[PDB]
């Protein structure tokens, strides 16, 4: 529908892989339906978030937020040529709630040093 | 030395076509579930497209086709509620009725509140509804299917329905006046619904239509091929006024356990004719003036006749009056070669309407006198291959043609790309 | 719902064109519900190209994909000041899936060129 | 679903507040659906305007319409240290449809400035 | 069902019964 070509490096290390009409409530009409709905809901509850964060039309944004090493303690070789983007989220996958809340509010911060900022 | 680089448009008028779902608006109930569709905007919008020629083509549009379908669909679900028939389906004891339109009075047996209790109860039935048996009747649906009789509180009223197109799609609005039906247009207009349009189920006449607003305009596919229907629409309104004359009155059953078969009473005063009138000399005036328009196409003289022969529903102006479904003999309308004209009506019970693989319905009697006033606005022709014209019809998505032959449906693209001498910097 | 005041200028010239409630699963109900949902798809289906190409929140986004001249050899007297949007697009229409992936990896060759930009 | 925390501050000032699946046709399904669609219909039916004044991924946005005094002839100190958001959209509630017609055409002719710009 | 067997593993009856028809209150 979209495309599963991301998938195609889901063993490769981490910088590697980022480097008709009419309605029938038939059996098959009410099958196909939700998977219609169960789509632009799945697909906007990434995209709102991307949004939220300052980074709606980005594929990749960088934030303000500091990493904090408790987070991780790996290095920059360790992460980016080794891990792979399936094994690195199983590792983070504990403070990733409390990560999407300080990019949340990074970007409400940057709203109002815009707003004093440009009005000079 | 231009350095022209791809450039992205968001909003471009560009448009294709394509088939949707169209859903319903109406004004501020009958059979048409008007109750269901959204309230229409008081100011329709229309947006003309200046410059802008577009094809269209009236006899291959999909509105028809859906609009056809979900009539039917209409017509189906207003009858899931209401009372099935089937132990009406009894032999009948008929005998005639007093010292065409035949009438008989019809004694069974029939079942009650109780399973084991029965009664002995009689109706009228019209001779067309029923066949004898070899003086013993039986129902004419009996043997090929069941028949649900009208919920008495439905209507039949044809009211304005707007078919309305999706966000992201739009509707092509054809205002040339002259307008063929078929091939360009040269003023075409866009709108989110079409107008007002009444499901109007007739035969051989179209009653209460959009006339043409200067010379009567003839629409088909191919005119050298006979199998192609005829469509007319006339500029000026002839009026048609029917009305069966007899004093019918109700007579409510109760075949079970709420389940009442409304059943057809005494005639209260004189038995005359239903029938329908419309003026000479002005059925006359506009049968000359499609005449002199169908000559246009066949260099050479023309003549009207009567239909083919068959079926009754294909061979009368069947139609809808007051709630009872009348059955016209119009071979006094179409008999010229180029003060009133009555035309005898029969009127139905069992009826089929959509010509469906077995499905009726029985129309109760309306108690009281009935008549009705429809402007007689179309026409559907059949020629035969002198050029000789019989009221025929074909089929009947072709009612919903003679109103939509202005709209087609579009689906907006509003992406485009383009050169210009700009650089994401 | 939206507008149809773009198509206003659908003859004019690509430089001028440019310049209640509760739900009832009736015959209406169900063909006004696929109408709703028909709507939402083909809405993100278009707006899900403008934010994979960088150009979310644009009506007019710049790129950086030369004009590769067998897409249209025309000048550009002989497309903004004649050809309408209308038939400009059945002339382009071979390469238009050709140029939007272009216009796909141009933002995406982007992206890794500002992380590593951001990161001095 | 997203969140409620925005109307914490529902009687505070303006400058205080600024700063499983498968699909069932029963009675509760039917009613869960329509919640679905009822969503993300009222949540574009905002976002296409924030996207069509140029501030999609944006809190607050700064635009280039001047204010009218006649939309409301209070104070600065009258506005963001006195009224809340919830009576100030009653005393503005005639003119946002005339206010939202304006921010959507000062985003228009910013882009057509910015094709001539980008263009030397 | 009125039954009877078959001819002069598998089984086979031959079964008459009474039977509605499109008439309720007649029989076949
Ligand atoms: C032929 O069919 C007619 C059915 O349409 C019969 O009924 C007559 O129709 C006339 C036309 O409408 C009526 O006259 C109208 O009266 C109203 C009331 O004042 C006026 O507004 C109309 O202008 C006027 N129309 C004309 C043309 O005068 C008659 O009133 C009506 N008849 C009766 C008894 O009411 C005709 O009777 C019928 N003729 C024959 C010979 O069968
Ligand atoms: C269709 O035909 C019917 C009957 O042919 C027409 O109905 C007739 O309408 C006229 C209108 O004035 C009635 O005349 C008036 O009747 C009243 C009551 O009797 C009387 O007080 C007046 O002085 C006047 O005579 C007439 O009675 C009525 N006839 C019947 C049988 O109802 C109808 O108008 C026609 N519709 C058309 C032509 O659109
Ligand atoms: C063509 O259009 C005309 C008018 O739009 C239709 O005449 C209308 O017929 C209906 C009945 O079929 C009349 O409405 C109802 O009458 C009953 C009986 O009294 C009443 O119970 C209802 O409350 C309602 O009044 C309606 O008055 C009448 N319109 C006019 C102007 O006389 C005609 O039936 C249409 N023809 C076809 C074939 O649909
Ligand atoms: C249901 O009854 C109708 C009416 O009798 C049948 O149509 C008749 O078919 C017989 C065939 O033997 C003809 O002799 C009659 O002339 C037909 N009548 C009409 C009015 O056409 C119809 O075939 C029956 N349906 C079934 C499934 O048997
Ligand atoms: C039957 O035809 C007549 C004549 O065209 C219609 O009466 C016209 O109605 C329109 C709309 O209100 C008016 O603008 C005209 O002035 C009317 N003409 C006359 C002579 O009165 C009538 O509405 C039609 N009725 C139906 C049911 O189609
Ligand atoms: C049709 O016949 C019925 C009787 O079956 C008439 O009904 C009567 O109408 C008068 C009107 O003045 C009433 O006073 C009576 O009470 C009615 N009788 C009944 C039993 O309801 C009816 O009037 C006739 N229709 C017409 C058009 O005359
Ligand atoms: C149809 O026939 C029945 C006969 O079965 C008629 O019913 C009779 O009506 C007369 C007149 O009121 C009564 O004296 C009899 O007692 C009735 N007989 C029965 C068995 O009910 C009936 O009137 C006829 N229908 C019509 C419309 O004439
Ligand atoms: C419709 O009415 C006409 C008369 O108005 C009927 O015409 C008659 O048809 C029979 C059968 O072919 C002929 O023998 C007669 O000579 C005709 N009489 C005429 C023309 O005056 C016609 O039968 C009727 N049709 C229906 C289906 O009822
Ligand atoms: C009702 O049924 C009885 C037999 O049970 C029969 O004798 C009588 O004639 C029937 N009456 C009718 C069909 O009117
Ligand atoms: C209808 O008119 C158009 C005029 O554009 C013509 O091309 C077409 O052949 C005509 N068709 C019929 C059936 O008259
Ligand atoms: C198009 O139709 C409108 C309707 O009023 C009319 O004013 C205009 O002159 C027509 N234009 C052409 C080219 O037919
Ligand atoms: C047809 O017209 C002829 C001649 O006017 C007439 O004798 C005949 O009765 C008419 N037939 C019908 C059915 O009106
Ligand atoms: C049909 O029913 C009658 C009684 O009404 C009975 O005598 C007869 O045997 C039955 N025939 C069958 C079951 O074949």
């Amino acid at each position: 529908a979209v495309f599963l070509g991301f998938l195609g490096a889901a063993g490769s290390t981490m910088g590697a892989a980022s480097n008709q009409h009419l309605l029938k409530l038939t059996v098959w009409g009410i099958k196909q339906l939700q998977a219609r709905v169960l789509a632009v809901e799945r697909y906007l509850e990434v995209q709102q978030l991307l949004g939220i964060w300052g980074c709606s039309g980005k594929l990749i944004c960088c934030t303000n937020v500091p990493w904090n090493s408790s987070w991780s303690n790996k290095s920059l070789d360790e992460i980016w040529n080794n891990m792979t983007w399936l094994q690195w989220d199983k590792e983070i996958n504990n403070y990733t709630q409390l990560i999407y809340r300080l990019i949340e509010e990074s970007q409400f911060q940057q709203e109002i040093n815009e707003v004093e900022l440009l009005a000079l | 030395a231009e350095n022209l680089w791809v450039t992205v448009y968001y909003g471009v008028p560009v448009w294709r076509d394509a088939d949707t779902t169209l859903f319903c608006a109406s004004d501020a109930h009958n059979v048409w579930a008007t109750h269901a569709c959204v309230p229409t905007d008081p100011n329709p919008q229309e947006i003309h497209l200046d410059n802008v020629t577009e094809k269209f083509n009236m006899w291959k549009n999909n509105m028809v086709e859906q609009m056809h379908t979900d009539i039917i669909s209409l017509w189906d679900q207003s009858l899931k509620p209401c009372v099935k028939l089937t132990p009406l389906c009894v032999t009948l004891h008929c005998t005639n009725f007093n010292p065409r339109e035949e009438i008989k009075n019809c004694s069974f047996n029939m079942t009650t509140e109780l399973r084991d209790k029965k009664q002995r109860v009689h109706s009228l039935f019209y001779k067309l509804d029923i066949v004898q048996i070899n003086s013993e009747y039986r129902l004419i649906n009996c043997n090929t299917s069941a028949c649900t009789q009208a919920c008495p509180k439905v209507s039949f009223e044809p009211i304005p329905i707007h078919y309305c197109a999706p966000a992201g799609f739009a509707i092509l609005k054809c205002k040339d006046e002259e307008f063929n039906g078929t091939g360009p247009c040269k003023n075409v207009s866009t709108v989110q619904c079409t107008h007002g349009i009444k499901p109007v189920v007739s035969t051989q006449l179209l009653l209460n239509g959009s006339l043409a607003k200067k010379e009567v305009k003839i629409r088909s596919e191919n005119i050298t091929n006979n199998v192609k229907t005829i469509i007319v629409q006339l500029v000026n309104p002839v009026i048609i006024n029917c009305t069966r004359p007899n004093n019918n009155t109700r007579k409510s059953i109760r075949i079970g356990p709420g389940q009442a078969f409304y059943a057809t009473g005494a005639i209260i005063g004189d038995i005359r004719q239903a029938h329908c009138n419309v003026s000479r000399s002005d059925w006359n005036k506009t049968l000359q003036q499609v005449a002199r328009q169908l000559r246009k196409h066949f260099v050479k003289t023309i003549i009207f006749t009567n239909s083919s022969g068959g079926d009754l529903e294909v061979t009368t102006h069947s139609f809808n009056c007051g709630g009872e479904f009348f059955y016209c003999n119009t071979s006094g309308l179409f008999n010229s070669t180029w003060e009133n004209i009555t035309l005898p009506c029969r009127i139905k019970q069992i009826i089929n309407m959509w010509q469906r693989t077995g499905q009726c319905m029985y129309a109760p009697p309306i108690p009281g006198v009935i008549s009705c006033v429809s402007n007689i606005t179309g026409l559907l022709l059949t020629r035969d291959g002198n050029e000789t014209f019989r009221p025929g019809g074909g089929d009947m998505r072709d009612n919903w043609r003679s109103e939509l032959y202005k709209y087609k449906v579009v689906k907006i693209e509003p992406l485009g790309v383009a050169p210009t001498r700009c650089k994401r910097r």
